[PDB]
RNA sequence: AUGUAUUUUUAAGAGAUAGUCUAAAAAGGUACAGCUUUUUAGAAACGGAUACAACCUUGACUAGAGAGUAAAUCUUAAUACU
């Protein structure tokens, strides 16, 4: 097998360290990572969370609008629970496909319950005489989200 | 004024010419703060007012409500009482000098470390951005800073 | 990351130049990136609404690779608008008039249909050679890589990798070449 | 898209379906109390 | 085949549906059979006890799990 | 329609619920008839439920009127200095009940096209991306084809 | 000693996973652009606008560029500078200025 | 300058237009399915005579629900509290 | 319409031809060409 | 049998009874029609076949700044006789 522009695969080849060292240098990482939390050395926070059937970028003291009618009286605390992405200048915590509850905590407020502005939702027919005319109205709840806390313990 | 007018305070004061020219409003708002000074402990009043002023600053910047005019003379000095000598500006990027929208990128250097850079129409303007992001790391008042506490001990 | 406003969105937005080298290369793949970078469509920030296009100055316009025989068979139409003004033209004949005819073209008919294409056609600097205004070579951030490796010749081979290369045939040595 | 592997491995064909996402009570309140129960 | 569709229940698409696997039934299933996807179901756990209903799930490979998400 | 509209940003009163949340609600005046049927449920409501919201719900203010009035209303007013009008025309109680609890929660801001679901400030953090941020500098800072 | 992705740019780059397995953590600190790969700011400023007999003649010298030109010709410069063609530059109609929003919305 | 006669699809004459790697891909694929499930239907449970009434006990019972549904139609009940409470509409203050 | 015999060979409806094209011929393919074999 | 919920009757009703193509079996015609004539099957999407009535994918509601998929983007090759 000489060097013809076929016989050699057109791409880089690949070399990926041996399990051990990777063990030991993870390990590594994370603890250094998990001191740099256990310093409070992490600045402003956002979190990738799921919730009410969306994804959303989430940072403290921000806001969000949601299209469904949550019970609660406005103004209550509410911990947000599934939390898919963290983030931080520095660093980045990536759950599969969830992190733990004991790792993050984001507690959102409950602004205000409303109702949303008239929506328009029209069906028409060429020349057989159907129109249908509805205005729909849905009910809407904004959220706060106020504080992003990030506890020390990954291994 | 603002503030006040949100909170219904304008509603409920009395005096002449509705509007309540705005030195007027000032003055009763901080009369309603005095009056809960009084009425409860210093404690009490420090929560409310890191509740409806403070968080006025939110989103807003240093140099906005700073409005210090050199940031470059500024840097220096604040500089020099950190014991670091020489900020030294040095180009990095650059897109077009011949356009009409060119862009730099003014790096800040001392020790040949860099300490902040920026962004800008002119070579002039970009050094002073850069200098802007220096004092602002310098400062502690940075978008990455931890946003506010609220909390109740 | 903390800048002020007005700098920070100038950043953002900010156009950038950028270089091609065409010694060489299939005008088609020539103007399929240069048409993703004209359009914006490297800039994760784009909208297609926002004016976002980036400038891009090809070189070495005359050199051109056409593969197959499309130099023989391609042709480029138009037409005056007149009765019988209507003309037929080889690739060949056209890019022997026009240099810079043929990526022009072929960058053109590869953008949007609408209004904005007479707009970033604007921001497309095509140099037949390697000839440049200091005023645009000046300007230029960043250059692109070869949208296809060039072939060498036989003389471009060290004679290393030509006795490297192991003979796989022996000739008798009766017979004359 | 992704349906295929996400088969192979035994997970739902789309992330939506009955996946841990979907299934836990995605809030509660501060205090502890258990949010009241989804419609889904 | 619209109809024997209807009477398998089978009315609303991308559904999981359960049937014997008695011949009366594969009659339909073979005139249908273009139509459809069938698995055998599997029963890993065994078969659901009363206890067990509420945590009963139905994974894609064609198993189903009694116990379903413990504390 | 949206192009027929304004519009808004998703925004708070004041930045509330943020330090401590404050009920945006500051009075409501209900006007009725003691006679007129139109004011029936309205009647009932102002009975029986009246009482305990306005215990529910401390920073509100409630003014109820018997007048000569043919078409019972409600007139919410927000300390966002906004005001809304309302019928409360022949309808229930668990309808008005329904319906006060609606003012209740609201901002006080208009209803109208709400742009983007999100409100944002810096939100940024780690950077805003910019065209250079992911190109390798050279050494030098030289262009394509610049010499030295 | 391995990224992916060059340490060229932007962040140094560290994926690890946790030893449970149920998290993936990334360390990245940005990566500062190096003293060598710079260029020194262009100073450029030079003023032969004094007459060296009279300076006040001199410096009301540099008041005394203004300009006038044709709509057609300004539009083709205004045009070449920015990079755009001849129709942006040319006026809107009555009707499309009376309707451009009066109070337009602003985020941040 | 090439011109279809008629009607695209139609006719006699017809555009041409080719099968797809993408076609040939998807017909396979469903193939594929198709002889599994003819695959699942080939060994049954059950034999014939085995499965002989083996619910006749349920298919009676599920018809005599469905007939006890229909038994149940007739006009409903009306009470007092509906012609009478038709008189609240009149309630007063005084 | 066209008669189930004609002269002119008479357009396929689409899915025959699928059906067609799954079905083409396909000759065994060798590891080795015998020929390059010894 | 079995899988399903239909079907038959009873009291009232109207419209409709001027059809198109698509696969299939047949006739007529020129083994011609976007042709005509019957029988059995299908359809008449806001998705795909660029454009499209009939082909293919799918049957349906209301809101989401969510996700999974379906059909489908377009290919296939032709040299001496010393
Ligand atoms: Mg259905
Ligand atoms: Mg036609
Ligand atoms: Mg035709
Ligand atoms: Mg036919
Ligand atoms: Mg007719
Ligand atoms: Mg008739
Ligand atoms: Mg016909
Ligand atoms: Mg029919
Ligand atoms: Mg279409
Ligand atoms: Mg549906």
């Amino acid at each position: 097998v000489p060097k013809t522009s076929l016989g050699s695969p057109p791409w880089p080849d690949i070399v990926l360290p041996d399990p051990v060292e990777e063990t030991r240098h993870h390990a590594e990482v994370v603890g250094q990572v998990n001191e740099l939390i256990a310093a409070g050395r992490y600045g402003r926070l956002f979190a990738v969370v799921h919730f009410a059937g969306h994804q959303w970028k989430v940072t403290a003291e921000d806001l969000i609008l949601i299209e469904n009618e949550l019970d609660v009286a406005c103004g209550e605390r509410i911990r947000l629970e599934k939390v898919l992405l963290v983030g931080a200048d520095n660093f980045t915590l990536l759950g599969k496909p969830l992190l733990g509850k004991e790792l993050v905590r984001v507690e959102a407020t409950v602004i205000e319950k409303t109702e949303s502005w008239p929506k328009i939702n029209m069906k028409f027919q060429k020349r057989k005489n159907y129109q249908r005319k509805r205005i729909t109205v849905n009910p809407q709840t904004v959220l706060r989200i106020n504080s992003i806390e990030i506890a020390p313990c990954l291994c | 004024c603002h503030v006040a007018r949100n909170l219904a305070v304008e509603q409920l004061a009395l005096s002449a010419e509705f509007p309540v020219p705005p030195p007027v409003l000032r003055q009763t708002f901080f009369a309603v703060i005095g009056a809960l000074l009084q009425s409860s402990g210093p404690e009490r009043t420090a929560l409310f007012i890191r509740d409806f002023l403070i968080t006025q600053m939110t989103g807003k910047e240093l140099f906005e409500m700073w409005t210090i005019t050199n940031p470059m003379g500024l840097l220096v000095e604040e500089l020099k009482k950190r014991k670091i000598s020489a900020p030294e500006s040095r180009l990095t990027r650059q897109s077009g000098s011949t356009t009409a929208l060119p862009v730099y990128f003014v790096g800040l250097y001392c020790d040949r470390k860099l300490i902040a850079e920026g962004p800008g129409e002119t070579v002039l303007v970009a050094e002073e951005e850069a200098a802007r992001v220096a004092l602002r790391k310098l400062f502690g008042f940075t978008e990455n800073r931890r946003p506010w506490d609220y909390s109740k001990p | 990351s903390s800048f002020s406003k007005a700098p920070q969105q100038w950043a953002t937005f900010a156009r950038v130049w950028y270089l091609l080298d065409g010694k060489m290369q299939p005008p088609g793949k020539l103007a399929a990136m240069a048409s993703v970078k004209l359009q914006g469509l490297h800039k994760p920030v784009y909208h297609q609404l926002s004016d976002c296009g980036d400038h891009v100055v090809i070189m070495n316009t005359r050199h051109i690779a056409f593969s197959g025989n499309k130099w023989e068979q391609k042709v480029y139409s138009s037409h005056t608008g007149y009765p019988g003004g209507f003309r037929q033209v080889t690739a060949a004949q056209l890019h022997q008039k026009d240099p810079v005819a043929i990526v022009k073209l072929a960058i053109y008919g590869m953008l949007p249909k609408n209004l904005h294409r007479r707009t970033m056609m604007q921001r497309l600097h095509l140099f037949p050679d390697e000839d440049i205004p200091e005023d645009i070579l000046k300007n230029l951030v960043e250059e692109l890589p070869q949208p296809r490796k060039v072939p060498r010749r036989l003389d471009e081979y060290t004679q290393e990798e030509i006795e490297a290369f192991p003979r796989v045939w022996s000739p008798p040595e009766d017979y004359r070449l | 898209a992704g349906s295929q592997w996400r088969l192979q491995q035994g997970f739902a064909a789309n992330p939506s379906g009955y996946g841990p996402l979907t299934e836990l009570p995605d809030w509660s309140y501060a205090d502890g109390r258990p949010a009241p129960p989804m419609k889904g | 085949e619209k109809d024997i569709i209807k009477m398998l229940g089978l009315e609303k698409a991308h559904t999981p549906q359960v049937h014997k696997n008695i011949p009366s039934v594969n009659a339909k299933l073979k005139v249908v059979k273009h139509l459809i996807r069938i698995k055998p179901l599997k029963l890993p756990q065994g078969l659901p006890t009363e206890e067990d209903m509420a945590n009963t799930c139905l994974k894609s490979n064609g198993e189903l799990v009694v116990r379903w998400l413990l504390n | 329609t949206a192009r027929g509209t304004a519009s808004r940003f998703l925004t708070s009163v004041l930045h509330n619920g943020l330090g401590r949340y404050v009920q945006q609600l500051q009075r409501l005046s209900f006007s009725l008839s003691r006679d007129a049927p139109s004011s029936r449920g309205a009647r009932e409501f102002v009975e029986r439920e009246v009482t305990d919201f306005a215990r529910r719900n401390p920073g509100v203010v409630i003014y109820v009127n018997p007048r000569p009035c043919c078409v019972p209303r409600v007139v919410a007013e927000y300390l966002n200095g906004a005001v809304r009008e309302e019928s409360i025309h022949c309808k229930s109680v668990e309808e008005i009940a329904a319906l006060v609890q609606k003012l209740a929660d609201q901002s006080g801001l208009d209803v109208i096209r709400i742009r983007k679901p999100f409100h944002t400030d810096s939100p940024s953090i780690q950077g805003q991306w910019h065209p250079f941020t992911n190109k390798p500098t050279t050494l030098g800072g030289l262009r394509p084809r610049e010499v030295q | 000693t391995y990224s992916s992705l060059p340490d060229d740019y932007n962040c140094k780059v560290e994926l690890a996973l946790t030893s449970d397995g149920r998290t993936i953590v990334c360390y990245h600190p940005s990566v500062d652009i190096p003293y060598e790969h710079t260029k020194p700011i262009p100073x450029x400023x030079x003023x032969x606008x004094x007459x060296x007999x009279x300076x006040x003649x001199x410096x009301x010298x540099x008041x005394x560029x203004x300009e006038h030109l044709e709509q057609g010709p300004m539009i083709e410069q205004l045009s070449k500078m920015f990079f755009t063609t001849k129709h942006r530059w040319y006026p809107r109609g009555q009707y499309h200025r009376r309707r451009r929003k009066p109070n337009p919305p602003k985020d941040r | 300058r090439n011109r279809i006669p008629g009607r695209q699809w139609i006719g006699k004459h017809r555009r041409p237009r080719p099968v797809s790697a993408q076609a040939k891909q998807n017909m396979i694929r469903r193939l594929e399915t198709e002889a599994e499930n003819q695959y699942w239907l080939s060994r049954p449970f059950l034999t014939a005579e085995q499965e002989r009434g083996h619910a006749a006990v349920r298919r009676a019972a599920a018809f005599q629900a469905l007939k006890a549904a229909q038994a149940a139609r007739f006009p409903a009940h009306r009470r007092l509290e509906e012609q009478l409470g038709h008189l609240l509409v009149t309630r007063k203050w005084s | 319409g066209s008669k189930a015999v004609t002269r002119h060979r008479r357009v396929m409806h689409f899915e025959r031809q699928k059906l067609m094209a799954v079905t083409e011929y396909i000759p065994p393919k060798p590891t080795i060409n015998p020929r390059c074999l010894p």
